[PDB]
């Protein structure tokens, strides 16, 4: 049974639901619960407990209880005083996000849905990866309200649908990274296709190689058009940043930079 | 029937826009959330824009959390979001209330090491 | 490779996407494609083909090609001349739906998402079960536009979240059955909770037994209130119908009627 | 950029309301759908309300299906939805057009055994 009191629903992940709750054993503090059924790292939202709800004839209600940081990088970036988020801090946050995302790869884990709304920024700007499945489904340009379930951080791979590898996250870290400076998403897709294009519009159509044969939308459909300069949308981004950014925001997953290595890149000098 | 449950998860998910919309779409800024706890109680402290949104929108800032008895200004204080605290403060919530364990938001903030909030509260009180 | 030409996206199921396409080998006829990746019965939408897209080092793009009936029971019911759908026909459609849903149980299959929009009604009113995952997400009462992903046909079981058994479908068949006469859904929930209540409002709060202990929302939260008569919302529904309807629309899955047996019920006399 | 792709799946999914909305929300009733095929070509024949919606909303009923060359009135004829056929008909689409296999909607309807459509077409032509 749970001591943690479900204070509110906050998302429905595949495995089940996730609410906000107050862990009554501690200060009535806030804690994320993920109620499951069946049949550490500093930058990762900790798992306070696994409460077993019901052992049965094959099926077991559990209730994982994860730590909670009440503020996403989204409200973080939304919040900062007008010039923007300070530069020192990005390198750090950015740095943290990586070290964390790295820690997951190191143990077979692929986050896949690594949107800012899953990145948590603590009171002390200490970052923690987490997933809520909540789905903050969007509407477009004021008078052009097109719906979408925010798939802006989706990798081209997963977009075209031909994988969901370790490097899928890394593409996201890049989107998020660009966004740090940004405080406006780099690629706001509506459909899975729109997004696939947008990325290319910025990055540019890779040669028929990085882009597979079988996979959904054919390379040629998104006609070579463009090779837009990063600086055009990630202003005031220093050299090594412009660097590591593209290294994460690269089309071919195997070619795209790794988490582990990303930590080592010059940028975090 | 609820509707002001959508509003809770909104505030909770720190969905400024949906909170607004939800609100300016005829949603009750004071309702229990089927889990009995109104938003601005369940909001994402740290989503000042959201606390501020609800507050200055017909939102009673003073509410004891059924079991916990904790209040927003408390939470704001424990997570370190001076932002939400202050907005909550100017709004009306009294920055010297106690929870089930008998604690001033101050005590929380002081405890977790939230110097800043510790200041905004170890003053103005 | 596919001969069938993707004419349009029509849904994203778990396994992947599903589009409308024209099978170019036949009349350019319409056909449902479900592109998958890895690592008969008259009332069931037939599987025209399994096209293997790419055999690899563990992962295989396929493309199942299912038959297509261009009209759902939703547009069916939407379409009929003002008095309503004729009575003879319901017993038949209703009868078909069951025989079909039965055929699935008979082979371990649990549909789970058996909404009207998945039931297909042919030109000849011949019914076929099918699933699109599309998600025709809704908005409430004109001036009370509450969003929702139409979970109105969800069983109480799956609602409270404590299973997804064979009888989950059967509850839906009941919702749909009521709806046949209806041409207006029996229970239009917004949240997973709203729906859980609505059902009870009609059916009535079962004693603390049919309703489990562990499961999400506690029985007592939906205070015993009500025991509303079926006739109040499924008018002109004859006796045996009123009968089989409640027999499908029953809270306790194991207690709720089976597909197999449902076929046998008096009603289809 | 598309938007009138949402409209295709709408028409395709036979989403009367979204088709309408989508339309009366500023959506192009004539655009190729990223798969090159406009709605009312990809609509759910049998969703007369939808065919009717688009048609009487700036929707060119005459369109050859890139590869197939098939036209709506054809499809309507092959699936037996006299409903959509007729709406398509009164709208403008000519009920005596041929597809890649050289077939009159009539031939389709006659072929599949759609007596009704067979009639509405083995007349008015």
């Amino acid at each position: 049974d749970q001591q943690y009191e479900c204070v509110a629903e906050i998302g429905e992940g595949a495995y089940g639901k996730v609410f906000k709750a107050r862990d009554l054993k501690n200060g009535g503090r806030f804690v994320a619960l993920k109620r499951v059924r069946v049949q550490e790292h500093p930058n990762v939202v900790r798992l306070f407990d696994v409460c077993t709800v019901s052992r049965t004839d094959r099926e077991t209600k559990l209730t994982l209880v994860f730590e909670h940081v009440d503020q996403d990088l989204t409200t973080y970036l939304d919040k900062v005083p007008e010039p923007g988020v300070p530069t020192e801090t990005i390198k750090d946050m950015m740095f943290q996000l990586l070290r964390g995302l790295d820690f997951l790869h190191s143990h077979r884990v692929v986050h896949r849905d690594l949107k800012p709304q899953n990145i948590l920024v603590t009171s002390s700007g200490q970052i923690k990866l987490a997933d809520f499945g909540l789905a903050r489904i969007y509407s477009f340009q004021m008078a052009l309200t097109s719906v979408v379930v925010t798939l802006w951080y989706r990798a081209p791979e997963v977009l075209l649908q031909s994988s969901y590898a370790t490097p899928v996250d890394l593409w996201s870290v890049g989107c998020i990274f660009a966004e740090m400076f940004r405080r406006k998403p780099l690629f706001r897709g509506s459909s899975d296709v729109d997004q696939l294009g947008k990325i290319l519009d910025v990055i540019g159509l890779p040669g028929e190689e990085d882009w597979p044969r079988d996979v959904a939308l054919p390379r040629q459909a998104f006609h070579s058009k463009s090779a837009q300069p990063i600086e055009k949308f990630v202003t005031d981004i220093d050299e090594l940043g412009k660097d590591l950014l593209l290294k994460c925001l690269t089309f071919n997953p195997a070619k795209r930079i790794s988490a582990y290595s990303a930590l080592s890149h010059p940028y975090f000098q | 029937e609820p509707s002001a449950d959508w509003l809770a998860t909104a505030a909770a998910r720190g969905r400024v826009e949906e909170v607004r919309a939800l609100l300016e779409a005829g949603a009750n800024p004071n309702a229990p959330n089927s889990y009995g706890r109104r938003p601005i109680q369940v909001m994402m402290m740290g989503s000042a824009r959201v606390a501020e949104l609800l507050l200055l929108h017909g939102a009673e800032p003073n509410c004891a959390d059924p079991a916990t008895l904790t209040r927003p200004v408390h939470d704001a204080a424990r997570e370190g979001f001076l932002d939400t605290l202050v907005v909550l403060h100017r709004a009306g919530a009294r920055l010297d209330v106690r929870d089930a364990w008998g604690r001033l938001p101050v005590d929380l903030a002081e405890e977790l090491g939230h110097r800043d909030v510790a200041r905004y509260l170890r003053a103005a009180a």
